[PDB]
């Protein structure tokens, strides 16, 4: 079955504030370097990726341009990479180059910032979607006692309440860059406490920190890579009105949600 | 058996029945880096059905042979009958419902033939607590012209539900608004693509989480979302479990 073998596909790259991986200026010379763009159809934002480890535009390969953390990401000669190993993509959407561990990584937030190499240390900055659909996905989240995740106190905390079809409040856009966002004001992130005196899960300004990334992982939990933790039900119980910062644990159902487009 | 009972049918007590479910159609699974179990295949023909009871209000049961390498339903038995797709595997009589009067069904277990011996959709078949309900007794009994709409309704709330968190919690739903519903596009796409999303989620392998092919999921607000990876919350948080496809 050589559908289990595809050669290649191409596709777009969306991360910090739902903006593109992008070629600026579509420049083909060797070391044009990429950087944050609003996403669209042009070619410079077309990525193929290739069994080979190879992430390509303009024909040209996505590549760090040193050794060490703080350089551009760029696109070159894909000849000049012929013994290297290439990218590998964590299941949670950390682009990694496998040789220096460096990963793509968005300093700033703005239009036209310059993607960087950096050290890993799982910011939502360093988050990506690999995909042609590049939007927020608009959603709940249920947890539980079938119970929805809503944001509260003029959108600075969060708890579950009673599941409300179309309650605005209860609607959660989760972004490329793995941040959970009040859909009605996508400047507003879910949050791991910055107090180290509290677990507590708050909603703040987006700044891509490690507090603000989460993956939404197969086995049904809402994970913080950066502090190996989980999202968790205040002593499992809903009207404590408390989510917070755990290790994972089978003891409870506190740590299972769901996501309900 | 693995069972769930009408007169036992609150969220909590569906909740766990399709966790269990999930638990035993995922004994010995492969995983592959998106994390999502896939299903076991070359399955000895002696080991390869799960059982599971539905109990309906009449407290009449029937017992259902779950195919634990595709997840769907072989065969049913009710007191001393039992009735087989006719593309059960072949030498499925020998080994389940062997103490019965077995029967065979003019029809296949996928959507498309039962819908069209049926002449009903899904869109028009309504999902809730008494459709399962009804649908376990109309199998109970056999009645023809009721036969393939409740196997819609059963496939849809045992099996697609397994297959899918996202069509639980519809479910889930259901039962606590007290509300039928019939699947609209987001439901639909899902049960269309589990197939295609378990060959592209394997194939990704090998291009770093990126599909071969993309996928279209609907949402609630009957919008197309392009699946083409692993990195989307709405599959890979969603999809419980694949078919076999790739080595
Ligand atoms: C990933 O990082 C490694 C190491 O920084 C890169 O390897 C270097 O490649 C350049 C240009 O080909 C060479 O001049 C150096 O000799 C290589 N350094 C080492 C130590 O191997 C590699 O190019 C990067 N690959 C990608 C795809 O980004
Ligand atoms: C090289 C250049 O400036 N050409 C223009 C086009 O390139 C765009 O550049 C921006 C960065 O400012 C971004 O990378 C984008 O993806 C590119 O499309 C573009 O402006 C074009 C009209 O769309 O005109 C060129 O002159
Ligand atoms: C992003 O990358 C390019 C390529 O290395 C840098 O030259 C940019 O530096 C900026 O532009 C140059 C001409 C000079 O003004 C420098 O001081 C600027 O910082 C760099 N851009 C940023 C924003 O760091
Ligand atoms: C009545 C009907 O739809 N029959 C189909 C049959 O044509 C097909 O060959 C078989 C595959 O196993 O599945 C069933």
């Amino acid at each position: 079955n050589e559908q289990c073998s595809p050669q290649q596909r191409t596709t777009r790259i969306s991360g910090r504030d739902g903006l593109c991986v992008d070629v600026y200026g579509a420049l083909t010379a060797d070391g044009s370097r990429v950087i944050l763009y609003p996403c669209g159809q042009q070619q410079n934002q077309q990525w193929t990726f290739y069994p080979d480890n190879t992430i390509r535009s303009l024909g040209k390969c996505l590549a760090t341009s040193a050794l060490s953390s703080g350089s551009n990401v760029v696109i070159t000669n894909c000849d000049y990479l012929r013994y290297d190993d290439g990218w590998m993509v964590s299941s949670s959407g950390t682009m990694m180059n496998k040789s220096s561990h460096l990963v793509l990584t968005a300093n700033a937030a703005t239009s036209r910032t310059n993607l960087t190499g950096e050290n890993n240390v799982f910011a939502a900055k360093q988050a990506w979607r690999i995909g042609n659909y590049v939007e927020p996905i608009v959603t709940t989240i249920i947890g539980l006692r079938h119970m929805c995740l809503e944001a509260t106190d003029n959108d600075t905390n969060v708890w579950l309440e009673s599941c409300v079809k179309n309650k605005t409040k209860q609607y959660w856009a989760l972004y490329s860059d793995d941040t959970i966002r009040v859909n009605n004001n996508r400047n507003l992130c879910v949050s791991s406490s910055t107090d180290s005196s509290s677990k507590l899960i708050v909603i703040r300004r987006c700044d891509g920190s490690i507090n603000q990334r989460w993956v939404f992982t197969p086995q049904g939990t809402i994970s913080n890579p950066g502090y190996e933790a989980v999202m968790d039900v205040a002593q499992n119980d809903v009207y404590l009105k408390k989510i917070v910062l755990s290790s994972a644990t089978d003891k409870g159902n506190g740590q299972q949600w769901t996501v309900f487009y | 058996n693995l069972s769930l009972s009408q007169s036992n049918f609150s969220a909590d007590t569906y909740k766990s029945f399709i966790k269990n479910l999930r638990k035993q159609l995922t004994i010995g699974a492969s995983y592959g880096s998106a994390g999502i179990p896939i299903l076991k295949h070359s399955v000895p023909i002696c080991e390869r059905f799960l059982l599971v009871d539905l109990t309906n209000g009449d407290n009449e049961t029937i017992t259902l042979a779950i195919n634990v390498e595709d997840a769907g339903f072989a065969a049913y038995r009710a007191a001393d009958r039992s009735y087989f797709f006719q593309n059960a595997p072949p030498i499925a009589s020998y080994v389940i419902f062997t103490d019965t009067n077995q029967n065979i069904m003019n029809f296949n277990n996928t959507f498309e033939s039962i819908e069209i011996v049926g002449g009903t959709t899904r869109s028009e078949t309504p999902l809730g607590i008494m459709h399962f309900e009804a649908s376990i007794f109309h199998l109970f009994v056999h009645d023809e012209n009721y036969v393939p709409t409740s196997f819609l309704v059963l496939i849809q709330m045992v099996l697609e539900a397994a297959k899918f968190k996202f069509i639980e919690q519809k479910v889930i739903h259901s039962i606590m608004d007290m509300e039928d519903f019939t699947p609209g596009l987001a439901m639909l796409s899902l049960e269309e693509n589990w197939t295609q999303l378990s060959l592209q989620l394997q194939a990704s392998e090998s291009l770093n989480g990126v599909f071969g092919d993309s996928v279209s999921l609907y949402n609630s607000m009957d919008e197309p979302i392009g699946v083409d990876s692993m990195y989307y919350p709405i599959l890979t948080a969603n999809m419980a479990f694949q078919l076999y496809q790739c080595p």
